[PDB]
C-alpha cells in the first residue's frame, strides 16, 4: 500500500522546488542502514536519559508584520513563507502577497471582505 | 482537608519517640506563631534572583 | 549579579565533577558485569 | 455407499480469522494477559535506573566464547529467523519461527517459551519440550549441530 | 449500512426501551448475516457470535453442486436478547476486508 | 490503530543555519532507517528541512517524543507533512521499462 519503498524520482517528485538532499556522512548512512538491524538490535540495550540542576536565545516566529490574523498551528505548513520577514527583494514577490488568501480564511469578517474584493480585482 | 492536617498533626505527635515521657526531666515546646509582614517585605529584586533559580 | 555568576559557575564546576565521578563508576560496573559474564560462559565451558 | 454427499461441512477456524488476529504473515504466541513490560515494574518497585531490574543479554559465538552486541530486554520479544520476527537471528537452523521470550507476572518475571521449532532449543545444553513457559532464571544459558550460538542472562547490579 | 443510522435515530430522540423495533419482532431468534466472506465455516461464524448468546443452529446457505457458501447464513441462538444485542451491536462489522451485514428474520 | 492522515514525511522548523547533517542523522536516527532528508538551502527555506523514514510508524514514535524536542536554544516544530499540493513539476513516466521487466523477470 502507501508504506510501498520509493524511488529517487518519486523522492524528486514529491517535495516542492528548492531543497538539496544530503548525505552528513558515509558512515551516518551506514548507522542510518544498520539503523533498522539497530531498531531491533539498540533498543535491546543500554539507554536512558537524565537532567542536572544548573542556572541557564529562544527564538520563535508567529506571523508579524502590523497584524496579519493568527495561524493555526498546522497551518504553517502553508503559509511558512509567510513568516520570513525577508522583504523587497517577480513571480515570488506575488506569491508572497498572494497570502491574502491566509486573510480571507482566518481573521475578522472585515478582513476577509476586503481582502475578498481586493483578490477579485486582482 | 485543614482538619484531616489537624488530625495528622496529633497523632503526628502521639506517635513521637517517648513523647510524652517526663521521666529523665524531658520537656516538650509547642510553638505557634505568625511571620507577621511577609507578603509586603517581599523584595522584587531579590525575588526576581530567586525565580531565576526555578524557572 | 556577581554572587550569580561566580555561584553559577562554581555549581557547574561541581557538576563536571560529579559527572567525571559517574563515569568511572558506571564503567567499573560494566567490566565488573562482563567479567562475570565470562566467568558465567567459563562455567558453561566445563 | 462410498461417499454420501460429496461435502458436508467443517466446524473449523478459518484462515482469515487467525490471520487478521495476528498479523506483524501471520504470527503465533499471542502474548498472554499478564505480559507487560520490566521497566514500568520497576517504576511500581520503586526504582530508578540505578537500583532498577534490567535484563541484559550476553552473547557468545557457540564455536567461540572468545559481545557481538549486547541486548536489553527491558523495552515480549519474537526470537526468529532473518522480514517479521523482532529479535533476528542469523542462525540458518532457526525455522521461521524458533522461539519467544515473554516477561509475564506472577512479581515480574522473565519466561522463554519454545514455539515448536523444529530443530529445538537447548537450556544450559538441557533442552526443554514445547508449548509450556519456562521461568528463567539469572546466568541461564540458551543456544537456539545445529547450535552455531550461545545467549546468557544478566541483572543490572554492581 | 442504514440500520446503523436507525439505532441513531432511536437513541437521539430518546426512543426509551420497549418501543424499541427490537419489539417489532419477540418471536424469533434467527438471526441474518449477509455478506459474509467465503472461506468463512460453521463453526468459526459459530466461534465468533457465540459471543452474544449460545447460538443453538445455524444453517449457512451453501450452494449445493459446488458445496460453496453463497455468502450469507440464517443462524438461531438460545436466547432472543442474544439477538437483540447481536443485530444491534455486531453488525457493520469488519471480517476479512468486507463488512458483514445482520438483521432479523 | 493510527490517524490517517500523518505521512511517512515530517516537515521540522526551528533550525538553525549552521546545523549540521550530522546532528540530524543522529537524533533522528533513532526511531528508524532514514529514507532520506532535505533541508532547504534557498533564501527562504533555509532553516527547514524534511525528514522521510523506511516505515511510518518510526515517524510515529519520532513526533511522539521529538514532540517539541530541543536543538541548541530551539524548540523544533514537527509536523507530520502533508501530500499532493506541489508534485507534477515530476511526471508519471518511466513505468514501461520497470513493468517491462517485471513482466520479464518472474515472467508475470
Amino acid at each position: 500500500e502507501r508504506n510501498r519503498p520509493l524511488s529517487d524520482e518519486e523522492l524528486d517528485a514529491m517535495f516542492p522546488e528548492g531543497y538539496k538532499v544530503l548525505p552528513p556522512p558515509a558512515g551516518y548512512v551506514p548507522i542510518r542502514t544498520p539503523a533498522r538491524k539497530l531498531t531491533a538490535t539498540p533498543t535491546p540495550l543500554g539507554g536512558m536519559t537524565g537532567f542536572h540542576m544548573q542556572t541557564e536565545m529562544k527564538s520563535v516566529n508567529d506571523q508579524p508584520s502590523g497584524n496579519l490574523p493568527f495561524l493555526k498551528p498546522d497551518d504553517i505548513q502553508y503559509f511558512d513563507k509567510l513568516l520570513v520577514d525577508v522583504d523587497e527583494s517577480e513571480e515570488q514577490k506575488e506569491r508572497k502577497i498572494m497570502k491574502l488568501l491566509l486573510k480571507i480564511k482566518n481573521g475578522t469578517p472585515p478582513m476577509r471582505k476586503a481582502a475578498l474584493r481586493q483578490i477579485t480585482d486582482k | 482537608p485543614p482538619p484531616l492536617l489537624v488530625y495528622k498533626w496529633c497523632q503526628g505527635i502521639n506517635n513521637l519517640q517517648d513523647v510524652w515521657e517526663t521521666s529523665e526531666g524531658e520537656c516538650n515546646v509547642m510553638l505557634e506563631s505568625r511571620f507577621e509582614k511577609m507578603y509586603e517585605k517581599i523584595d522584587l529584586t531579590l525575588l526576581n534572583r530567586l525565580l531565576r533559580l526555578i524557572v | 549579579y556577581i554572587a550569580d555568576r561566580k555561584a553559577r559557575e562554581a555549581v557547574e564546576m561541581r557538576a563536571q565533577v560529579e559527572r567525571k565521578m559517574a563515569q568511572k563508576e558506571k564503567e567499573k560496573h560494566e567490566e565488573k558485569l562482563r567479567e562475570m559474564a565470562q566467568k558465567a560462559r567459563e562455567r558453561r565451558a566445563g | 455407499n462410498l461417499q454420501a454427499q460429496e461435502e458436508e461441512r467443517e466446524f473449523y477456524n478459518a484462515r482469515r480469522r487467525e490471520h487478521r488476529q495476528r498479523n506483524d504473515p501471520g504470527g503465533n504466541n499471542k502474548e498472554k494477559e499478564v505480559p507487560a513490560k520490566e521497566k514500568p515494574s520497576f517504576e511500581l518497585s520503586g526504582a530508578l535506573l540505578e537500583d532498577t531490574n534490567t535484563f541484559r543479554g550476553v552473547v557468545i559465538k557457540y564455536s567461540e566464547p572468545p559481545r557481538w552486541r549486547l541486548y536489553p530486554f527491558k523495552n515480549a520479544y519474537l526470537l526468529g529467523r532473518h522480514p517479521i520476527d523482532h529479535p533476528s537471528c542469523s542462525k540458518q537452523h532457526a525455522v521461521f519461527q524458533y522461539r519467544l521470550v515473554e516477561y509475564t507476572r506472577a512479581r515480574v518475571k522473565p519466561y522463554i517459551i519454545d514455539l515448536g521449532s523444529g530443530n529445538g532449543t537447548f537450556l544450559n545444553n538441557k533442552r526443554i519440550e514445547p508449548q509450556r513457559y519456562y521461568e528463567l532464571k539469572e546466568k541461564d544459558v540458551l543456544k537456539f549441530k545445529d547450535d552455531e550460538d550461545e545467549e546468557e542472562e544478566e541483572e543490572v547490579s554492581d | 449500512k442504514l440500520i446503523n443510522e436507525l439505532n441513531e435515530r432511536e437513541v437521539q430522540l430518546g426512543v426509551a426501551d420497549k418501543v424499541s423495533w427490537h419489539s417489532e419482532y419477540k418471536d424469533s431468534a434467527w438471526i441474518f448475516l449477509g455478506g459474509l466472506p467465503y472461506e468463512l465455516t460453521e463453526g468459526d461464524i459459530i466461534c465468533v457470535f457465540s459471543q452474544y448468546g449460545e447460538i443453538v443452529n445455524i444453517n449457512l446457505v451453501r450452494d449445493k453442486k459446488t458445496g460453496k457458501s453463497k455468502g450469507f447464513c440464517f443462524l438461531c441462538y438460545e436466547d432472543q436478547r442474544s439477538t437483540i444485542l447481536a443485530v444491534d451491536n455486531f453488525n457493520g462489522i469488519k471480517i476479512k476486508g468486507r463488512t458483514i451485514r445482520v438483521d432479523h428474520v | 490503530r493510527l490517524p490517517p492522515e500523518v505521512n511517512r514525511i515530517l516537515y521540522i522548523r526551528n533550525l538553525p543555519y549552521k546545523i549540521t547533517a550530522e546532528e540530524m542523522y543522529d537524533i533522528f536516527g533513532k526511531y528508524g532507517p532514514i529514507r532520506q532528508i532535505r533541508v532547504g538551502n534557498t533564501p527562504e527555506t533555509r532553516g527547514t528541512a524534511y525528514v522521510v523514514y523506511e516505515d511510518i510508524f518510526d515517524a510515529k514514535n519520532a513526533c511522539d517524543h521529538l514532540s517539541g524536542f530541543n536543538v541548541c536554544n530551539r524548540y523544533l516544530v514537527v509536523l507530520y507533512y502533508n501530500a499532493n499540493r506541489a508534485f507534477q513539476k515530476m511526471d508519471t513516466k518511466k513505468k514501461e521499462e520497470q513493468l517491462k521487466l517485471l513482466k520479464e523477470k518472474y515472467g508475470i
